[PDB]
This record gives structure tokens, sequence and C-alpha cells, in this order.
């Protein structure tokens, strides 16, 4: 029934500028406070911004400092966070969030839109099958992998045979490296279906727009 | 500033006990919110004006305290109850850091698996050797590389994954990043895993000048 639903986020220099917006459905907008909450890398939550359902009462969190400004459209029911003179400290995940009573608890929260504030460009992954070769193994089951290197920014998904192979899969959460993303999977099938049945990691980077395939052939010892 | 601290920072416990967490503040202030974030969707109102339940949320929790002191309490703790809990208060700017929850189970030792740098890769001078240690308990665990029978300990780079959602195992992937030149140098790698399973550690390795 309520939806809250953010978008406007992504990529931003230092010192420019954004607008997040979060449309509203399934309540009667204008007579609800409002609230935008942000979550940094390290999962830390604070209060950016507050504004009254009326459009007259505003509030801001400590190191907002002026560069931030909240308003509302009661007509088209969305709410909005204007962001100025923006640092790599403000990189966050922005939520937009509603207030039930007023002692200011926030009952629902919408999916989150995602900002991040460095000088680094879009920058597609290279992807490297991960075949055992000189480290062979030999059990029932036999365990393959994708090496992810050098993207920005994250997101990236990883599925295997299109999804197909599902179960034994460990997709490793990305780290920094040379100021670029990198990440690997793992998938664990039967030994003796690999590689008679193929084997195929799907990578996909929305934000460069781009998706590769790389089967997972033996080395040519 | 009114500031919200909470502890532990991180707990764990097999389904069926009793859990309680705290969340203190600087001075006295009241109604407390308590949030629940579980990983990839955003934080859910779970306790609300210190006492008050959520709608969909079992009567196994409750929520109390006043003063510079609150808690959340759980009776006969469920799996889904693993999550981070924050609390938060209308005075305040920064949410308490959370009290993450997570479930305990039996000691299990990883599947290790080694993987030497992918010949794309290495066309294109890098050079990474890949370690998976899968399917493990408990999370914490120790990696050690040894080159041509020395340890190593630069260009490592280490990441667990979340508990897993169905078995509470953890895994994760310990990486050694190299030049291609370096890599070339040498011929013994080995990945090693020691884990409170055994004092024995588990061990993978190749020699480059195969294959
Ligand atoms: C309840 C309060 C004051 C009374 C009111 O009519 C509405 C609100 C909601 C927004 C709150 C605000 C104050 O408490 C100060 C807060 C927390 C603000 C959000 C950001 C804030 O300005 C700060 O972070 C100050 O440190």
């Amino acid at each position: 029934e309520v939806q809250l639903v953010e978008s406007g986020g992504g990529l931003v220099k230092p010192g420019g500028s954004l607008k997040l917006s979060c449309a509203a459905s399934g309540f009667a907008f204008g007579n609800y406070d409002m609230s935008w909450v942000r979550q940094t890398p390290e999962k830390r939550l604070e209060w950016v911004a507050f504004i009254g359902s009326g459009g007259g009462r505003i509030y801001y969190g400590d190191t907002m400092k002026g560069r931030f400004t909240i308003s509302r459209d009661n007509a088209k029911n969305t709410l909005y966070l204007q962001m100025s003179s923006l640092k790599s400290e403000d990189t966050a995940m922005y939520y937009c969030t509603r207030h039930y009573n007023y002692y200011y608890s926030m009952d629902y929260w919408g999916q989150g839109t995602s900002v991040i504030v460095s000088s680094a460009k879009t920058t597609p992954p290279s992807v490297y099958p991960l075949a055992p070769g000189s480290a062979a193994q030999t059990n029932s089951m036999v365990t393959l992998g994708c090496l992810v290197k050098g993207y920005f920014p994250e997101p990236v998904t990883v599925t295997w045979n299109s999804g197909s192979l599902s179960s034994g899969v460990h997709t490793f959460p990305a780290v920094l490296q040379s100021d670029l993303y990198t990440l690997s999977s793992s998938v664990t099938v039967p030994s003796s279906t690999w590689p008679s049945e193929t084997v195929t990691c799907n990578v996909a980077h929305p934000a460069s727009s781009t998706k590769v395939d790389k089967k997972i052939v033996p080395r040519d010892c | 500033d009114i500031e919200l601290t909470q502890s532990p920072a991180v707990m764990s416990a097999f389904p069926g006990e009793e859990v309680t967490m705290t969340c203190s503040a600087s001075s006295s202030i009241n109604y407390m919110h308590w949030y629940q974030q579980k990983p990839g969707t955003s934080p859910k109102r779970w306790i609300y004006d210190t006492s008050k339940l959520a709608s969909g949320v079992p009567a196994r929790f409750s929520g109390s305290g006043s003063g510079t002191s609150y808690s959340l309490t759980i009776s006969s703790m469920e799996a889904e109850d693993a999550a981070t809990y924050y609390c938060h208060q209308r005075s305040i700017f920064t949410f308490g850091s959370g009290t993450k929850l997570e479930i305990k189970r039996a000691d299990a030792a990883p599947t290790v698996s080694i993987f030497p740098p992918s010949s794309e890769q290495l066309t294109s001078g890098g050079a990474s050797v890949v370690c998976f240690l899968n399917n493990f308990y408990p999370k914490d665990i120790n990696v050690k590389w040894k080159i041509d029978g020395s340890e190593r300990q630069n260009g490592v780079l280490n990441s667990w994954t979340d508990q897993d959602s169905k078995d509470s195992t953890y895994s994760m992937s310990s990486t050694l990043t190299l030049t291609k030149d370096e890599y070339e140098r040498h011929n013994s790698y080995t990945c090693e895993a020691t884990h409170k399973t055994s004092t024995s550690p588990i061990v993978k390795s190749f020699n480059r000048n195969e294959c």
C-alpha cells in the first residue's frame, strides 16, 4: 500500500551539487512530516533533514551547515533534498522516511538512493576465469570461480549459468584496490559434470552498461 | 550534543536463548525507538516510544528503560531475529552504532581451494592468486600465505560474506595480488587455513612451473 521511491542518486565530483527525489503513494502525503536519513559506508546513520507536513517547519543535522535544502510539493506527492558543495564525507545511501506521531519515529522507509562523491570515473570491470590448472582437485566435487577486477562504481551482479546454478555460490563483498573495486565469486559443482557440462559466470555492471560472459575452460598446460 | 552508544557491538547466540542489548545516552531523554536492519534492505521500525511494538513484531521482543539507559530484549531467540538493531531518539543527530546479533552454530572447518593466476590476467600484466575458504564456523579464521617456503604479508586482501542465510556458515576469499614480473620470480605458492576446528592447518598449493 504505502510506497516511498527515491531517485536522483549517482556519482558526483567534490564541490558539485545533486537533487534527490522521493515519490510517494498510498497515503495522504500532505498530512505527514517527512525526513531524509543517510547511511555512510561505515553503516553509520545520520538524520539529515526534517520537514513538517505544510512545508513551513524545517530542521537539519549538525554537519549540514547550510549546504542542504529540504523541500516538498504536496500536489505531486514528492519530497526533495537539494545538495550543494558536496564533500567526500557526504557519500552515503540516502533514505526517504515518514513520521507517525510527535515523538518522531519513522514508520516507513524508502528503498534508498546512493550518492558517491569522488574524482573517480566510471570504469567497466575485467573478468577472469578461475579454473584449477596446476592446482587440480580430486574429490566428488570441484570448485570454480570468477575474478572481477577494476570497476567503479559499485555494484556488480554475478550469476552462474544464468542463475541456474544458484546453490553452492559464494559472491564475496567487493574491496577497493588502487581505488577500483574487485571481488571474486565461487561455485561448487559435482566434479563428474565438469568440463562435460559448461559453467559460465555472468557479470553485469549497470553503471558502465557492460555485460560479459566468461566460460570456465580447463587450462591448456 | 546528546549522544547514543550501544553495547555489545556484536553478539551471537543459539536459537532458544534470552538476548539483551543496551543503548546509553549522554544525558536523560525519553521515548526511545529501535530499528532493525538486514543486509541489502532498508531499516525497519521495530520498537517505538520505548515500549510499543511496531506491526508484525513478535511478542518475544520487548523494549524498556528510562533516563540515560534503555535496552531491547528477546525471549527464546529465533533465526529470523538475526540483524542489526539501532537505537535513535527525537533529539539525536547520529543513530547509535547498533548491535549485530548473529546465529551461533556447530563448529565447521573450511573447504579450501587455490587458483593460480589466469593466463588472461597475465596477458594484462597482473597476477592474482585466489584462495577460497568456504562454509566454516566460527567466523574468526586465520589465513597464511607462503611463497617458496617463506611467509608473505604484503598484497593480501581478505573478504568475508555475511553469515549464510541457510546454514549460518561463513565464507571468505583471500587474494594475493602481485605484478606479473614478481609472480614470475617464484614457484611454490601456498594458502593455509588455521581454525579452531583443528590444531593442524588445511593447506592447498601449486607450482607456477606446472601447466
Ligand atoms: C524533534 C525536532 C524539534 C521539534 C520539532 O518541531 C520537530 C523536530 C523534528 C526534527 C528534529 C528536531 C530537533 O530535535 C533537532 C533535530 C534532531 C531535528 C532533526 C535534525 C536535528 O535538527 C538535529 O540533528 C539537531 O542536533
